[PDB]
């Protein structure tokens, strides 16, 4: 039985993510961009029937949706050499070039006007799909599609399916009503999604700044960066082997529940095509040391000299030909030498997993990466979204968007409400900082 | 391997191996210690060799200078013991090259190698202590009045250190592993290829000097003093950065003291050599002599001492 | 042997909802079947045919006491060349190490899993912090059992597992003889069990990993319990003040449910005590049963494990 | 183990200095201009990761960062056939194209704003080199951003790794010719302060003896830049061929730095090259016996710094090593040694301990040597306080008549009062009573 995951994307930086994945499966598979597997890919080391849907001329279809309040995205998609690659029955797209007006009450009616075609979709992709384990939301807490309509697909999916998995692909904002929709994601993110994999805008571009040497970079790196991080989480899919390639395992040892959904990604090398990393041959230890080091880290978390960040739990998949004792000895390693602070109110969560990467995709790096991490340095995030929420309330900031719409036509007890969780959320990173943590309240 | 021919291996073992070796027999883990030789023969340019692998640490069942006394004198709870003592390199052999490799010559050998990580491991601590001893040039050179007969001993004590390596090393071992070269090339039976290396192996003892157990209690000793004054200086180290035995007890006049001890053990060492020369035609003691005194700082300490 | 990732890790995703059930009630159809699927969505499903013809779940006898997680084991079948390489006690040490593996997947697992609970009950239930002084003293302790299972696992990963892989690959790539092939495979077969305490003077060192493995999950299980107390107290709590907000007894019955918190935290600090005691003492006895082995695996783990004297400041 | 050297390129002469050095090591490895190993270069059992970092096809990828405060050198650079030789993410051009404008103040404030992409490139490089042994700063003391950026470098360098060997490669303005920059010697000055009290060892390239030593010996009429930057390659890898080629003795850059400096203070070690001849001069075959190479190394038309031949004060060497690179027989080294002690062709330092050291190094096989044995000469004397004596007078004669003090009172170093150049000037009157004494019996 196959193991489908259900893509979602909303918003434009919520398609070009999906799309971006949608491509690097593909080339991983050995996909040509109209879906169909190349003649060198007949010997794929990945099943697409764990990502993606086949189609009776063995077109591999992805199963995806992209909504999008704007036709634009969808018409380059279209237009994209990928357009024969996704069913066009998969995708949805709001007659109304209207869109949500960038206000997070506004994109949520938008999207519970379009529920049918989406709920729809979702229906038909679970029913179609032998072992689905669960469902990737991908776009922007910024956005209004992406936001307002993210938080009602979480919110239907949570409903629909309490037994499933709901990861996210949360862009994290580096819109005046942006703090507004940001703290609204934020609460949706930890009230109706698993897991929210926060790709911090400000961390990606000093990433890209830093190693790239690009002035000026593009949203076109941020995106293959995406990308490039999706493939990481799936690449713990394609080597048979023992242990956590599940979407709920992964969730729960990267984010440790779906009330801790805040986890930080991290991938190494940071480096481009250009530069010529100097023979350093890549050792588990040096591996792990450059993904310990805070530069190489995707998320811009505030250094906070009040608040002492500690990691909670951390699943490294290391796809590529690696020795196991070379592998244990870099763990041993950083444990020896404190490399890496485990949360004191939980066991040190270190599991390191041996995958091997799709024989179809060629590899700069003998051996490559991802650590998804659960940080309490995600409260830096947390902390500076809820500031910058309660900056805009107290001010009324950007809200007669909001006030046009019904959810806020009379009052904002919704938003005082999600500035209220965001608030707890802090907090409770704060106490998971404390070895108090695991009865904190409890 | 057991010469030290190539250079990196030997260094990134020393590096490898400063705190393992340096650690007690049982403190010091063999496993340890061969991880940290494999280390540095990968990460060394020995692993040009193809036969790099094939060695091993080794441990010595005695002291190199207790053995060189014991066999000198031919007819360990009171005596220090530290890995770094027994280091040495270890080789195995296959035949039909284990019947002609035998345990003499393996011997022999491994006593060299292990004098020679001893010697090694004295002008590594010479430097680091001149290094330290550099504090004084970036700080006030008024307040270094203690420290500037510590850094003159110092730096005395590892230029005839280097100097005399540099001669033994041009003349003792380099002739041996000449004559073992061209003897074996002269050679053409099991016989002949056996007296070729035979030959290279007494003239390399023979100029070595392992005959006198009164000789190697004075390296020792000279050895000994040089380590003492280096724990002085990294002592007197230590506190100035904080601040910011015997030798530790003071600062100049236990540095003093230590470098009259070591220049008696020299002065003897090198009146041993002398009276070998003038005895055998043996050059390598006037050579010795001329290598400690070509500024003539210790030409005229040695003339007057043999008188 | 557990070298990769994907196959067994869904298979054990699967298996979390199904595998935990006791074996009598485990069904070979319902193994099948995750196996099955795991393999579809793994590369097992893309490996040699042969190899997925032969990769089978292997049961034991149905004893009372146990679970199906302890019964269900994958199995490699060996015929023609393949039996003529894997003999039947070849057959008996692959399920001995299939089952030593499993075993110690399950306590990674687990501790994995406590320390998740933990940090997600830190950010679940963590809106009032008056029980600080409780989850510290058994978090430490079930920290340094953690670190004690995962240099275990290291251990298990190469000092058994590795080395003989390494060994039959040299042997295989050296192989000349089917005599010398089954040399090597034995050999193989043979460093495995000797390095994963499979010997019957390392009955105590198996029995002392499954008592680690057990009392993580007790502890674990402790830890869930008093986590969901406290959620429903704090759920009945949140009623209440919604209540109110919506809106004497409510102010009542939270002040009620605030001393009984109060009065009960003193029962889980004292069972998490007792647990971090546990843990410590099965560390350091660990450590004092290691210690006078004469394997040299078995020092360097003991060192490892103590090198900054977590267990040496316990058990001097 | 690998003993790695960071080459620091700073201000024009110091990036072309790098460049060349980068060259020369690539041709000494048998790295071609891009980087890649050249087919007989693969199989080499000198340690290549000792002197420089190869890059991922295996192609020799020097472990250089070059900084200048103009973008012309770094254009330069980029544009060279070693661009590719360099890592892309080890080389940092400063926007600001102004410059110094030949102030030490200015260079170090653009050193010190400069100072986290710096410290950034020198900490990449010190996580990416497995057993890194120290940096070398190559910076120019006549220039403005080669003086001060390359003291707040070294001043950076020698804060971030007190545990690594620092040795710097300055450029000493010419004390012959009026430097075209009047605050020349208040830089000249700032910069020998900074190498007497943050560096362990700074040797002295003087680009007047430099073309002194190109039309006297190689008869070049006027040498070009190019002329220079291939000398300094080629000086470069001669200092790294005992570096390079596995020998019996002196194998780290710690040891010979223990070796060359016996003095703290006085821890400056001149150079000298031999032979020194045009292509042009083809001499027959000239055998250079052991005594021959060492009274050409003492030799001082052989010397590569310009040191004052005072005649009130007796100058000696503290200490001398002398490498030979060849085919050289260590008899004949020995035979030498033996013919020179009783010559006395060298005066030692009678307040130093007996140092005369003779290194066997093999040449590197893909660098064609014209002379089967080759001989440099690395030597801590007195007579280097001579040159710095004369750098001390010409920043005295800029001080006392405030002679471009306006670009010094500029930056904040000096605007509100000249300490930073009175405290360059000290320091280079404090090293030259330092040599005075050392040449004097009273220096232990």
């Amino acid at each position: 039985m196959p193991r489908e995951i259900i893509t979602l994307q909303l918003g434009q930086c919520g398609n070009q993510i999906g799309f971006e994945f949608w491509k690097q499966l593909c080339a991983e598979h050995g996909i040509s961009p109209e879906g169909i597997v190349e003649e060198f890919a007949t010997e794929g080391t990945d099943r697409k029937d764990v990502f993606f849907y086949q189609a009776d001329d063995e077109h591999y279809i992805p199963r995806a949706v992209l909504l999008d309040l704007e036709p634009r995205v969808i018409h380059s998609i279209l237009n994209s050499p990928y357009a024969k690659l996704y069913n066009p029955e998969n995708i949805y797209l709001s007659e109304h070039g209207g869109g949500a007006g960038n206000n997070w009450a506004s994109g949520f009616s938008q999207g519970e006007k379009i529920h049918e075609d989406i709920f729809d979709i979702i229906d038909r992709e679970a029913d179609g799909s032998d072992s689905l384990e669960g469902f990737v939301l991908c776009h922007s807490i910024a956005g209004g599609t992406g936001s307002g309509l993210g938080s009602y697909l979480l919110e239907r999916l949570n409903d629909r399916y309490p037994k499933k998995l709901v990861q996210t692909y949360s862009v994290f904002p580096n819109v005046v009503v942006q703090p507004y929709n940001s703290l609204l994601t934020l609460k949706r993110l930890t009230q109706n999604a698993d897991c929210v994999v926060v790709l911090d805008n400000t961390a990606l571009n000093r990433i890209a700044t830093d190693r790239l040497h690009i002035q000026n970079p593009s949203f076109s790196q941020i995106n293959q960066l995406v990308s490039t991080i999706m493939s990481a989480s799936t690449t713990t899919l394609r080597y048979p082997g023992y242990m956590n390639n599940d979407l709920i395992g992964l969730i729960a040892s990267l984010i440790p529940t779906p009330r801790l959904h805040f986890l930080m990604t991290g991938y190494t090398p940071l480096t481009t095509d250009q530069s010529v990393a100097s023979v350093r041959k890549t050792t588990v230890l040096d591996v792990m040391r450059r993904l310990l080091q805070p530069k190489n880290v995707m998320v811009s978390t505030g250094r906070d000299r009040q608040t002492n960040h500690c990691y909670i739990a951390i699943l490294n998949i290391i796809q590529g030909e690696v020795d196991p004792t070379q592998v244990h000895k870099s763990l041993q390693r950083i444990r020896e030498r404190k490399l890496a602070n485990f949360i004191p109110w939980g066991p040190a969560s270190i599991q390191v997993a041996l995958s091997r990467k799709s024989p179809y995709l060629p590899s700069a790096h003998r051996v490559s990466g991802l650590m998804m991490a659960n940080h309490t340095s995600i409260s830096s995030l947390f902390e500076s979204s809820c500031q910058q929420y309660d900056k805009l309330r107290k001010r009324e900031a950007f809200l007669e968007q909001f006030r046009k719409e019904d959810i806020f036509k009379e009052n904002f007890d919704e938003l005082d409400r999600s500035r209220e969780v965001v608030q707890e959320l802090i907090d409770e990173y704060h106490a998971a900082t404390r070895p108090d943590y695991i009865s904190w309240g409890t | 391997y057991f010469l030290m021919d190539q250079g990196d291996f030997f260094v990134h073992f020393m590096d490898l191996t400063e705190e393992e070796l340096k650690k007690p027999v049982d403190d010091i883990t063999p496993t340890r210690l061969e991880a940290l030789l494999e280390l540095a023969l990968r990460m060394s340019t020995a692993n040009t060799d193809p036969f790099k692998d094939d060695l091993k640490i080794d441990l010595m069942p005695h002291d190199l200078i207790t053995q060189l006394l014991r066999v000198l004198a031919i007819e360990p709870t009171e005596l220090t013991l530290s890995g770094l003592e027994a280091f040495s390199f270890d080789y195995v052999v296959t035949w039909p090259l284990s019947l002609i490799i035998n345990r003499k010559a393996l011997t022999r050998y491994q006593m060299l190698f292990r004098h020679m990580f001893y010697c090694k491991h004295v002008e590594r601590q010479l430097c680091s202590v001149w290094i330290s001893n550099k504090a004084a040039k970036r700080f006030s050179l008024h307040s270094a009045k203690w420290f500037a007969g510590a850094f003159t001993l110092r730096q005395r004590m590892l230029n005839f250190v280097q100097n005399i390596q540099s001669y033994m090393m041009f003349e003792v071992m380099e002739p041996t592993w000449h004559v073992l070269e061209q003897n074996l090339r002269s050679a053409s039976n099991i016989d002949d290829v056996l007296g070729h290396h035979a030959s290279f192996l007494d003239n390399c003892l023979k100029d070595c000097m392992l005959t006198n157990p009164e000789l190697l209690r004075v390296f020792s000793k000279l050895m000994s003093v040089c380590v003492m004054f280096t724990n002085c200086l990294q002592r007197f180290t230590q506190s100035m950065k904080l601040d910011s035995p015997q030798l530790a007890s003071s600062f100049e006049a236990t540095i003093t003291k230590f470098d009259k001890n070591f220049s008696a053990h020299l002065l003897d060492l090198l009146a041993r050599l002398s009276i070998y020369s003038t005895s055998d035609c043996e050059h390598g003691m006037a050579s010795v002599i001329s290598r400690l005194d070509f500024n003539g700082f210790y030409t005229e300490r040695l003339e007057r001492l043999s008188a | 042997l557990l070298g990769q990732g994907d196959f067994i890790r869904h298979l054990m995703d699967l298996l979390k909802p199904e595998l935990v059930r006791p074996a009598t009630t485990l069904y070979q159809h319902n193994l099948t079947g995750i196996l099955e699927t795991a393999v579809r969505a793994t590369n097992a499903q893309f490996d040699s045919p042969e190899i997925l013809k032969r990769l089978d779940v292997r049961l034991l006898e149905v004893s009372p006491g146990d679970t199906g997680w302890d019964v269900f084991s994958l199995d490699y079948h060996v015929d023609g060349p393949i039996a003529t390489v894997f003999t039947r006690e070849c057959m008996s040490h692959y399920l001995r190490a299939f089952n030593f593996l499993w075993r110690a997947k399950r306590v990674e697992y687990i501790l994995t899993d406590i320390r998740k609970g933990h940090m997600c009950n830190a950010r679940l239930l963590r809106s009032m912090p008056e029980f600080s002084g409780v989850l510290h003293h058994c978090h430490i302790l079930a920290s340094e059992m953690v670190h004690f299972i995962h240099q275990m696992q290291y251990y298990v990963t190469f000092e058994v597992l590795e080395c003989s892989w390494d060994e039959l690959w040299n042997r295989v790539q050296r192989a000349q003889d089917l005599d010398h092939i089954i040399a090597a495979h034995e050999a193989f077969l043979g460093t495995v069990i000797s390095r994963c305490l499979l010997d019957s003077d390392s009955r105590a060192l198996l029995n002392q990993l499954r008592a680690v493995f057990d009392q993580i999950i007790e502890l674990q299980n402790t830890q869930d319990a008093i986590y969901r107390a406290a959620l429903e107290e704090l759920q009945r709590r949140l009623q209440f003040e919604e209540k109110k907000k919506q809106r004497a007894a409510e102010e009542e019955q939270e002040k009620r449910r605030v001393q009984e918190f109060q009065e009960s935290i003193p029962k889980m600090c004292s069972q998490l005590r007792i647990l971090t005691h546990f843990y410590q003492g099965v560390v350091q006895q660990f450590l004092v049963s290691l210690t006078t082995s004469s394997d040299e695996s078995l020092r360097f783990l003991s060192f490892r494990l103590d090198f900054n004297e977590h267990y040496r400041a316990r058990e001097p």
